[PDB]
């Protein structure tokens, strides 16, 4: 059960009482078929402090997980070559 | 206190339940007015009864 | 009497009602899986689970007290220095 | 003042901390407090061997 309306490809819904050519059509462009914007979002309502700090706080994508290890270790490695190759060549250059 | 707290999170969760039912009901039957438009020409138009 | 809350827990049936992973072993766990590994480790030496009276957990701690009356002889000797 | 009232403070203001860092209000087991008196206590084991050791020039 939603209300719609029309709008062009790259831009906001178009309102439903302007007419296309105060809107600025041009005979020949794409509009699309987009629904009237939103209403409110409704926030939340939570009291205790304590579960306002679990609560709020999920949506970041946040969780440790066996792939934020995948990019630990070949960030560690690339450093190990890097100053592996550059520690000898210190021990070649200014000395010999 | 860490036993009780405890269990009011899980009854403050359940609570906030019902309420998400009222406001999925009570917006069943009264959107704003300009879903109204679409509600004459489908099936559902006159559902109500007395 | 002092009106105590014996512990409760109901269930959740909205979104947030599976979103914690948190291991963290709590004391009652520890206590439960010294007590089940000390009725399976007496259960193939004695031949008998009933658990009345527990003569292995006996010998361990004494030789733990043995260890513990070693090391403070050792420092209270230490001091006499 | 009566303990009650302080006894219920210093908890709420624990179970904030676990709140943010540990992301569960359960409260069952907190680390957080061992770290606390774990670090707390290798203070005390300093200043009792202060004074053990004062009191060793004592004789």
């Amino acid at each position: 059960p939603v209300r719609l309306s029309l709008a062009p490809i790259g831009g906001a819904p178009f309102s439903l009482d302007a007419t296309l050519d105060t809107v600025g059509v041009v005979d020949g462009d794409l509009l699309a078929l987009q629904a009237v914007p939103s209403g409110p979002p409704a926030p939340r309502i939570v009291e205790d402090i304590a579960d306002a700090a679990v609560i709020f706080s999920e949506a970041r994508r946040r969780q440790w997980g066996p792939t934020h290890i995948a990019r630990g270790a070949a960030l560690a490695l690339i450093g190990l070559i890097l100053v592996g190759t550059g520690l000898s060549v210190a021990h070649r250059v200014i000395t010999g | 206190r860490a036993d009780y707290l405890r269990y009011l999170s899980v009854v403050r969760d359940n609570v906030r339940a019902h309420a998400a039912e009222q406001r999925a009901a009570l917006e069943w039957s009264h959107p704003e007015p300009e879903v109204l438009a679409t509600i004459p020409g489908t099936r559902r138009q006159w559902e109500r009864d007395p | 009497d002092r009106r105590s809350f014996s512990s409760r827990t109901p269930v959740n049936e909205n979104p947030d009602g599976v979103q914690y992973r948190r291991g963290f072993v709590t004391r009652h766990q520890v206590s439960g899986w010294r007590f089940v590994m000390r009725r399976i480790a007496s259960g193939v030496a004695l031949h008998d689970t009933r658990m009345l009276v527990d003569p292995l957990r006996t010998q361990s701690r004494a030789v733990l007290t043995g260890a513990l009356i070693l090391v403070t002889g050792l420092v209270g000797c230490f001091i006499f220095s």
